[PDB]
């Protein structure tokens, strides 16, 4: 099987199981947050999952 | 005649899977019985494991308060003080007279532990 | 043509009154309790046994109690079918009392060397249509060496309802209707026997007096 | 109810024994303790088996023998005849 | 079991016939009867004790098969038969229990 | 061949249908004898219904050994617990010592896509059609063994809800939306939902993925097999 | 009606407290030709041969004097998962009474 953590992650259907879409307006998106510090665990989640179907 | 599958599970789920499907054609008569009044904990096999890492068992060491009272006796003073019997229920020897007194006198005294053991040796004494 | 017998006996809880065949004040005199140390027992046995005073292992008696009378009401309910019980001993302690309990009792034992699978080749070595024993009772599951005895295999595979007083060594798991507790002081041993005389004893007296009932008509 | 087990310290229980030399402070010239150890017929240190210390105090024990043995302070082929009363510390096989 | 009486029947159906069609008419005639008329109208020319024509007991020449311990509805009769060989153990049990009791008061075959 | 022998006493086992599987001839050298023509076979037992099982029965003859086979599984008679005799409950992705089992649950009318002795042993079984990858190495017994394993280790759907308590809610594509309970509890019913936690951690195979995505490509990959 | 631990607490092998070094008395079920089946109630059993004071005495049904030394005696080794147990005890005598 596959040798990582979340396959589901990295599956192109649960990719394309989205919805959101950016308008033709926004050019660049940053984005940051400290891992070590759990009181970002929405950001953590965000950066970590929803970045592959952004 | 039946099958003999004992690394499998249980006897129960077997003979009751056996009688369903037609293979046991008489139904054994402790189905029944054994149906009436099961056991608390039904027979599974279990590969008999070892506790390799930091796994411990629930088992602990039980204590009670006469306890540290027994010990303290048995540090100051020798050995037994006399032929004890244990043939009869809650025998009273001297050292579980001694532990009676103490009970008698601590708890139910509050004060302080030398003085107690004092008295308590005396009242053997007596 | 009596189909009450699969009806009457399962209904009341201790139709023979096991319950009071033995008491938890005669259980404890016996000090069954105790237990060996912990390097001796067994993984799966730390569930039945409670605690330990200086390395040696308590067992609760109110488990060991249910245990128990789930094992008489079973043994007696078979007794009511006309049932053979086997008797497995091994430590030479108290042979001759297993011996002649046996002999008081309405069954069969057999507490001497066990030859390599009597049971399981019973076609062969035994007669070919021999009634094969329907219970079986351990008085003590640990033969002269450390080392489980067979009876558990073949009972596992013949399915057989299988009883005894299982120790802090065997495999419980294996057995149907374990019993923890002491293996090995006296007065216990002459305890459980008395029980299951006085319980085989009773059981027979009330499917005696079911019977008549039934004939009454 | 009020029989229960109790979270107590193991009563019943004897602290753990000692050496022969545990709550001391061991020198490279007490001659006589350094010697103490060791054989008349071939100066040989006796083990731990037989004498019974632990780790760290055997090692300084031996430690120390062998200073004494470089600088000066102790025969180091034979014992200290000079310091011969000793008591019977070690288990000695030889003789009985 | 039925074969051992269906034997001591034909053997007993022998002795008949041997005491009255022959001579001898006492049907109590003894085995020195049997010998002689082996000797003389069955001159075998053997020497074997066992290949000779010999017509006894059938319980005494033959292996006897044990019959069934029990009749109908199983349950062994014997409360040692599982132990294998019920009669040693129960010898055994028997000096074991008078051993036993002789204690708490304080050749061979083949 | 023909089915197993009755018992003593009687057990008709006629009903049950016996089918050899694989045939080894064992030459073993002895002290004067020589190689000794052994042969070990590997013969399982069942009509179907769930009753089944497999057996082995080594001897340096055939029809001696194929009896003793026959007779051991008689005397081994496995069970599996079912759901609609067509398909198993659920996958099962096991490691058996060597050999891998990666089976997905399929309809009726899909086809029997696994191993010639696994399409054997599910029509004595009763399974009809069910996709099974036959990964690892190809061992004969170590793999017989493991499917075994695995299909008396299996979570039933009853004893499942009975555990958990929530009904069984399924969205059937065949069907309509209409939700239709499979299983429910024996007593309690967990009015908690289970702990709808996203993007969990089910360690799906990379099989998965090709045969969703339709990337898997090879000369071997899908193509037309033989009938019956 | 006392619950099972209540009896637990006030229990001879649990009012004695601790085993080692004692003066508790013991009595014979079974006489073997040198050996003494010594019993003194509990878990495991004692045995000991005849002693020099009341020699042909020790009969069947006297009385002992033992000092508990371990009830159990076990010990684990090297090269086994169990410990080599003896289930029995074997403590020193004394005399009657
Ligand atoms: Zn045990
Ligand atoms: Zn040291």
């Amino acid at each position: 099987p596959m040798k990582g953590r979340f396959p589901i992650r990295r599956t192109l259907q649960y990719l394309s199981q989205g919805n959101v879409v950016f308008k033709d307006s926004v050019k660049v998106m940053t984005v940051n947050y400290n891992t070590h510090g759990e009181l970002g665990e929405g950001a953590r989640k965000f950066v970590f999952f929803n970045i592959p179907q952004i | 005649a039946g099958s003999r599958l004992e690394t499998v599970g249980s006897i129960f789920s077997r003979t009751r899977d056996l009688v369903r499907a037609g293979v046991l054609k008489e139904k054994p008569l402790w189905f029944d019985v054994y149906d009436a009044f099961p056991p608390l904990r039904e027979p599974v096999f279990q590969r008999p494991r070892v506790r390799y890492g930091k796994a411990k068992a629930p088992i602990q060491d039980i204590w009670y308060h006469e306890d540290r009272i027994r010990a303290k006796f048995y540090s100051v003073y020798g050995s037994g003080q006399r032929a004890f019997d244990l043939f009869n229920p809650n025998f009273k020897s001297t050292c579980q007279r001694f532990v009676e007194k103490y009970t008698e006198l601590q708890k139910l005294g509050e004060t302080d532990e030398e003085k107690l053991f004092v008295e308590t040796g005396k009242a053997l004494l007596a | 043509f009596n189909d009450k017998i699969l009806n009457e006996p399962l209904k009341h809880s201790d139709f023979f009154n096991v319950k009071e065949l033995f008491s938890v004040r005669s259980l404890f005199d016996a000090r069954v309790h105790l237990g060996h140390k912990a390097g001796c027992r067994h993984r799966f046995m730390e569930p039945y046994i409670f605690g330990s005073r200086l390395d040696h292992d308590i067992i609760d008696l109110e488990q060991t109690a249910t245990h128990l009378q789930l094992a008489l009401n079973f043994t007696a309910h078979m007794a009511y079918r006309k049932g053979i019980i086997l008797f497995i001993s091994r430590n030479r302690q108290f042979s001759y009392l297993i011996e002649n309990m046996a002999r008081d009792c309405g069954e069969y034992a057999h507490t001497r060397y066990f030859r390599g699978g009597m049971l399981t080749n019973a076609r062969l070595l035994f007669g070919p249509t021999v009634r094969l024993p329907d219970l079986i009772i351990f008085l003590h599951t640990l033969n002269n060496i450390f080392e489980p005895h067979v009876a558990v295999r073949d009972a596992a595979k013949m399915n057989i309802p299988t009883v005894g007083i299982v120790d802090t060594n065997c495999n419980p798991c294996l057995i149907t209707y374990p019993v923890p507790g002491n293996d090995d002081s006296p007065l216990a041993v002459h305890l459980y026997c008395r029980l299951f005389q006085t319980a085989i004893t009773r059981a027979k007296e009330k499917r005696q007096q079911v019977e008549a009932l039934y004939r009454l008509q | 109810n009020e029989d229960l087990p109790i979270s107590m310290e193991n009563p019943y229980k004897e602290p753990l024994k000692k050496c022969i030399l545990c709550g001391k402070h061991v020198d490279y010239k007490n001659v006589q303790l350094l010697s103490q150890f060791v054989s008349p017929f071939t100066g040989c240190i006796y083990g731990r088996h037989i004498t019974g210390l632990c780790g760290k105090k055997q090692k300084e024990i031996t430690k120390a023998i062998k200073r004494a043995q470089i600088m000066g302070f102790m025969p180091v082929t034979y014992k200290d005849p000079a310091y011969l009363k000793d008591p019977k510390v070690c288990n000695i096989r030889y003789r009985e | 079991e039925d074969f051992i009486k269906k034997q001591i029947e034909e053997f007993n159906i022998g002795k008949r016939h041997l005491a009255n069609m022959m001579g001898e008419d006492p049907e109590t005639f003894t085995q020195e009867d049997i010998d002689r008329a082996i000797a003389y109208l069955f001159p075998s020319g053997l020497f074997e004790k066992r290949a000779r024509p010999v017509m006894k007991h059938p319980e005494q020449i033959f292996p006897r098969q044990r019959a069934i311990q029990w009749g109908e509805d199983g349950r062994p009769f014997h409360y040692l038969f599982y132990t294998g060989k019920q009669s040693y153990y129960s010898l055994m049990h028997d000096v074991y229990g008078m051993l036993l009791n002789l204690e708490k008061h304080q050749r061979w075959l083949i | 061949l023909g089915p197993p022998d009755p018992g003593p006493c009687g057990e008709t086992y006629e009903d049950f249908d016996t089918r050899i599987l694989e045939v080894r001839n064992v030459f073993t050298m002895t002290a004067k004898e020589g190689r000794k023509k052994s042969i070990r076979v590997l013969v399982a037992v069942g009509n179907g219904k769930g009753a089944a099982g497999f057996s082995i029965g080594k001897a340096t003859d055939r029809m001696d050994a194929f009896r003793k086979a026959k007779n051991r599984a008689v005397h081994h008679l496995h069970y599996i617990e079912r759901y609609e005799d067509h398909t198993i409950f659920h996958d099962i992705s096991l490691r058996f010592k060597r050999t891998h089992i990666k089976m997905k649950k399929q309809p009726k009318g899909y086809g029997l896509r696994c191993h010639r002795a696994i399409i054997t042993i599910c029509r004595l079984i009763g399974i009809k059609d069910m996709y099974a990858k036959v990964s690892g190495s190809i061992n004969m017994l170590s793999l017989t063994q493991g499917l075994f394993r695995g299909l008396s280790r299996q979570e039933t759907h009853q004893q499942l809800a009975d555990k958990k308590g929530l009904h069984v809610v399924e969205i059937r594509e065949e069907c309509g939306p209409l939700p239709i309970v499979v299983a429910s509890p024996r007593g309690p019913l967990r009015k908690d939902p289970e702990p709808e936690d996203e993007v969990p951690d089910v360690k799906l195979d990379w099989e998965d993925v090709k045969t969703a995505q339709g990337m898997k490509r090879s000369v071997w990959s899908n193509l037309k097999r033989a009938a019956t | 009606v006392e619950s099972f631990a209540s009896m637990l607490r006030h229990s001879p092998l649990t009012q004695m407290g601790p085993a080692k070094d004692k003066l508790v008395i013991g009595r014979i079920f079974h006489i073997v030709e040198n050996d003494l089946y010594i019993d003194f109630g509990g878990k495991f059993h004692c045995v000991c041969r005849r002693p020099e004071v009341d020699g042909e005495k020790y009969q069947k049904g006297t009385r002992v004097r033992l000092r508990l030394l371990d009830l159990e005696l076990t010990s684990r080794f090297l090269g086994a998962t169990t410990d080599t147990t003896v289930l029995e005890a074997n403590a020193v005598l004394l005399g009657i009474q």
